[PDB]
RNA sequence: UCUGGUGCCAGCAGCCGCGGUAAUUCCAGCUCCAAUAGCGUAUAUUAAAGUUGUUGCGGUUAAAACGUUCGUAGUUGAACU
RNA sequence: AGAUACCGCCCUAGUUCUAACCAUAAACGAUGCCAGCUAGCAAUUGGGUGUAGCUACUUUUAUGGCUCUCUCAGUCGCUUCCGGGAAACCAAAGCUUUUUGGGCUCCGGGGGAAGUAUGGUUGCAAAGCUGAAACUUAAAGGAAUUGACGGAAGGGCACCA
């Protein structure tokens, strides 16, 4: 059953990019997932989207660009320091140019740029480039 | 060094022999085929190295009873950026080494090198992460930092060099003792190189020029004319 | 290596399926592993059935016809020429042909 | 704007049975049906094809050698259209066989380099339309409201089963392919009739004598 | 017993389609000679061999000629062949024998709402 | 790719698609730049420049290059009357 | 693809392979190449090993989904403040 | 040649039913289970809902049969991916990106020796579930290709038939 919301509305996405689509329905959304989508859609990855309100769970409807290439989950969710924050940056993410680590902070939900200059550690929750 | 010129059979080595382009790129941009191997010599070849790979036989079984074939690898690169293997199976292996470099020169795609997290000083080796396959070799191609020589096996060590990189880390997955299935994973990855849409590209573009079009009613001529 | 998307025929939500008896052979086949011809055969050839006609009393007296399932053993159709040994691309054609003739194997 | 509906060539529609298509309606294609009826037959939207047949007027012009730009039929029903969009243009007709590869061959001396196909129906000769991806070249084609879409752009909804049906278009292509860049004096109406373009006959059926003469002794 | 004229007698036999259609006429001993002038055949016996079969290719062309070949009037008849039949139009004008529904089509999409008609 | 004085130096631009903006390889020998021209209000009067696009071959292998011209028409003012 | 010797011999070779009176692989002469006050061999151990796989494998056919389903320990668990 | 065989005859334990035991099969889809996504095309099993679509006749209606049109859970089938794989091939065997990440469980680590020896456990027995090493070995194996061109079918040829 669905033990991540955030891995059935990622792969969600990322399987309907890869066909091309401009529309992207997701389910349930999850308040952690909107402000994930949230942080990819101020780095121009994604369109401006809709949550449909109804009264169960939540549906969205996500406008999509076209500029993403793998947006996917870790699971579980693995406590990250700040020291070991770029162990976890290398291996995964393409160059050091672009691309971005999600981390549920202490404070919030952010990239893995601003958590290193505002000075925070967390939980990973997924990434995008 | 022609010694005798030859005509262009195609469109497009028409427009190379006007003059109606100097630009290799612009051949490149709108991705149509190179499809004789007079064009890049006029474009390229000045003391443009090339080495031979691999060589070795290959056999059928007739009925008197076995015959040879001998298939060669070679590889043609400018060392600014540009690639090509050559795969033909001849009958003697001097029209096989001859045979391919006409394979070479028509398979010779730009490779994108760039920078990793610094800006500065002539682009470098990868701009990302690239890798891909071809009959279950895979080969990651890693963005190494500034002066971190050729970390690969010898195939893709005399290929890298003639690729216009700087330094590179690699981890090849696969059966790599096969010595032409080596080579051709790794084009996979460096003809990804421009078809990774980095956010160095998300501006729209000026369209291009089309070609064909600007170039329309000046071929409406009949005669095969240079300059 | 799986020679056949089917194996044999028609195994899909049955697990095992009931066999039957070979003509020629007498095996135990499946049922649905089985080359099943329903053969209807006029009983006096056709040809001498002009002899039979001039005995009839009543009008002409049409022929009944003769009804039979003939089980095959697949080794046992094979070597009776019911089928043979199709080509790679001509082993997934099912259904055609009909498209043969009249009314073959009576003669 | 007469681009408009233009009632003076829409009566020719409903004789040529341009406005019925198959019972295989192609996923790729919902947006060109209008409705289904009994029979299982497709009313298609014609109108959606006038958009698209001064579309079709748009993608040949603004190539300046009209030369390299090719109508091809291969099946023999609409063999006869492809021979006359030459009569009017600078167009290359090509009916019958093609000797794959033609284009994707230099040795030959049959090979051509053209810039924007147009078939009539794309299942019959997708063979060079498989040809038509490996050197750059749009396929605009007519389809009936069953095809394969692979490669093809812009397809144009009508019938293409009947013999009226691709005679008729053919020529309301060849109209404003002459209207545009070709300067007719804003379509006063044509010394050829509506099927020249057209296919002779179920040959060989009833044909009489020549220069449409009737019967006139017993 | 070959039944067709077997071995590369297209030499001369797909050469005298539109360059020699005329010069010659069904009588074979005719072309057996008018054969020697136009092409140098340097052993002579292989000449009745591309001359005899002009009996099988005039006689296959007067009547319902075969694929791939061109006589200059086999659709040099199309000069004699575009019929205008007049009126080949909408002959009823507007019209009203149709599909039975589509006049609410054209209801939508078209201003031209004359009369109708319609058959199940 | 920049360097120090802001420069795309890396060979040159590839193209992008007009519907789904994937980079145009420089083997997508399946590109189509169509080249559409519009009229004078009611019927003639060719101009110059054409409201061109652009398509990769991965949206003709996949097949619907048809409709992704037809909806990029309606916005660009080349097609109404859907 | 050196010169004499031997002739499935003597032997060599980590593996592949050599040798059966022309041996590019033996034994020697004449040379040559690697590292160099060094270097060879044996055992162990790490890397090589994406062949132990957390990062990171495989399980239709190459080794590998329990015959079947229940089921406790265990491991995992929808959205909501 | 041999024939403890194939082929043929009567047959025994068995097949049969009951009450127990056994617990293995190529028990196979050689493919664990719950969950989300990703495509066409055609059929059918089951249920639902508009077709005065037809239609059996109490009178048409109520029903029944089918018709096309939807709709759930699918299962079959076939076609190819923006799929994947060594291939054979597979709408999953794909989404295992550019060593990736929904969760859970079982199993493998070259070939043999060997599912042996041994201990333990189950069993009336047969046997089942567990399960090594010594020694040996440079290959065993998978999917495909060309020849070989044989109780392999097809189509043809010859007085060295």
């Amino acid at each position: 059953v669905r033990m991540n919301v955030l891995a059935d509305a990622l792969k969600c996405i990322n399987n309907a990019e890869k066909r091309g689509k401009r529309q992207v329905l997701l389910r349930p959304c999850s308040k952690v997932i909107i402000k994930f989508l949230t942080v990819m859609m101020k780095h121009g990855y994604i369109g401006e989207f809709e949550i449909v309100d109804d009264h169960r769970s939540g549906k969205i409807v996500v406008n999509l660009t076209g500029r993403l290439n793998k947006c996917g989950v870790i699971s579980p969710r693995f406590d990250v320091p700040i020291n070991d924050i770029e162990k976890w940056t290398n291996n995964l993410l393409p160059s050091r140019q672009f691309g971005y680590v999600v981390l549920t902070t202490s404070g919030g939900i952010m990239d893995h740029e601003e958590a290193r200059r505002k000075h925070l550690g967390g939980k990973i929750l997924g990434f995008f480039f | 060094e022609d010694s005798k010129e030859w005509v262009p059979v195609t469109k497009l080595g028409r427009l190379v022999r006007e003059g109606k382009i100097k630009s290799l790129e612009e051949i490149y941009l709108y991705s149509l085929p190179i499809k004789e191997f007079e064009i890049i010599d006029f474009f390229l070849g000045s003391s443009l190295k090339d080495e031979v790979l691999k060589i070795m036989p290959v056999q059928k079984q007739t009925r008197a009873g076995q015959r040879t074939r001998f298939k060669a690898f070679v590889a043609i690169g400018d060392n600014n950026g540009h690639i090509g293997l050559g795969v033909k199976c001849s009958k003697e292996v001097a029209t096989a080494i001859r045979g391919a470099i006409i394979l070479a020169k028509l398979s010779v795609v730009p490779v994108r090198r760039g920078y990793w997290g610094n800006k500065i000083g002539k682009p470098h080796t990868v701009p990302c992460k690239v890798t891909g396959k071809c009959g279950s070799v895979s080969v990651r191609l890693i963005p190494a930092p500034r002066g971190t020589g050729i970390v690969s096996a010898p195939v893709p060590k005399k290929l890298l060099t003639m690729a216009g990189i700087e330094d590179c880390y690699t981890s090849a997955r696969g059966s790599t003792g096969t010595l032409g299935n080596f080579a051709k994973a790794t084009y996979a990855a460096i003809a990804k190189t421009y078809a990774y849409l980095t956010p160095d590209l998300w501006k729209e573009m000026p369209l291009g020029s089309t070609p064909y079009q600007a170039y329309s009613d000046f071929l409406s001529k009949p005669t095969p004319r240079l300059h | 290596t799986k020679k056949r998307r089917n194996g044999g025929r028609n195994k899909h939500n049955r697990g095992h399926v009931k066999p039957v008896r070979c003509t020629n052979c007498a095996r135990c086949v499946p049922k649905d592993k089985a080359i099943k011809k329903f053969v209807i055969r006029n009983i006096v050839e056709a040809a001498a059935v002009r002899d039979i006609t001039e005995a009839s009393i009543w009008d002409s007296y049409v022929l009944p016809k003769l009804y039979a399932k003939l089980h095959y053993c697949v080794s046992c159709a094979i070597h009776s020429k019911v089928v043979r040994n199709r080509s790679r691309e001509a082993r997934r054609i099912r259904t055609p042909p009909l498209r043969s003739f009249p009314k073959d194997m009576a003669r | 704007d007469i681009l408009s509906l233009k009632e003076d060539d829409i009566t020719k529609m409903l004789v040529a049975t341009t406005h019925l298509g198959s019972e295989n309606v192609n996923f790729q294609m919902e947006q060109y049906v209008y409705k289904r009826r009994a029979d299982g037959v497709n009313i298609l939207n014609l109108g959606k094809t006038w958009e698209k047949l001064q579309l079709a007027a748009r993608a040949i012009v603004a190539i300046d050698n009209p030369s390299d730009i090719f109508v091809i039929s291969s099946r023999p029903i609409g063999q006869r259209a492809v021979l006359k969009f030459a009569k009017y243009t600078d167009t290359t007709p090509i009916a019958g066989r093609f000797t794959p590869g033609a284009f994707t061959n230099q040795i030959q001396p049959a090979f051509r380099e053209p810039r924007l196909l147009v078939v009539t129906d794309p299942n019959t000769d997708h063979q060079p339309i498989m040809e038509a991806s490996y050197v750059n070249i749009p396929v605009i084609a007519f389809t009936n409201t069953d095809s394969p879409l692979r490669y093809i752009d812009i397809a144009i909804p009508c019938n293409n089963k009947s013999a009226h049906s691709i005679g008729l278009m053919w020529w309301l292509l060849a109209r404003e392919v002459l209207r545009l860049r070709g300067t007719i004096s804003r379509s006063v109406e044509w010394p050829v009739v509506v099927d020249l373009f057209f296919y002779r006959d179920p040959e060989e059926a009833e044909k009489e004598e020549a220069a449409a003469k009737e019967l006139l002794p017993p | 017993m070959g039944r067709v004229r077997t071995k590369t007698v297209k030499k001369a036999a797909k050469v005298i389609i539109e360059k020699y259609y005329t010069r010659l006429t069904l009588d074979f001993h005719t072309n057996k000679r008018i054969c020697e002038e136009v092409a140098i055949i340097p052993t002579k016996p292989l000449r009745n061999k591309i001359a005899g079969y002009v009996t099988h290719l005039m006689g296959r062309l007067r009547h319902s000629q075969v694929r791939g070949i061109s006589i200059k009037l086999q659709e040099e008849e199309r000069e004699r062949r575009d019929n205008y039949v007049p009126a080949v139009s909408a002959l009823e004008q507007d019209i009203i024998e149709v599909d039975a529904d589509t006049k609410e089509m054209l209801k939508l999409l078209d201003f031209h709402n004359i009369r109708g008609l319609q058959l199940t | 790719m920049q360097n120090d004085a802001g420069e795309f130096v890396d060979l040159y631009v590839p193209r992008k698609c007009s519907a789904s903006n994937r980079i145009i390889g420089a083997k997508d020998h399946a590109s189509i730049q169509m080249n559409v021209v519009d009229v004078d209000p009611e019927t003639g009067r060719q101009t110059d420049g054409s409201k061109t696009y652009a398509i990769c071959g991965a949206i003709r292998r996949m097949g619907e290059s048809d409709d992704s011209i037809l909806r990029l028409a309606k916005a660009d003012g080349i097609v109404s009357k859907n």
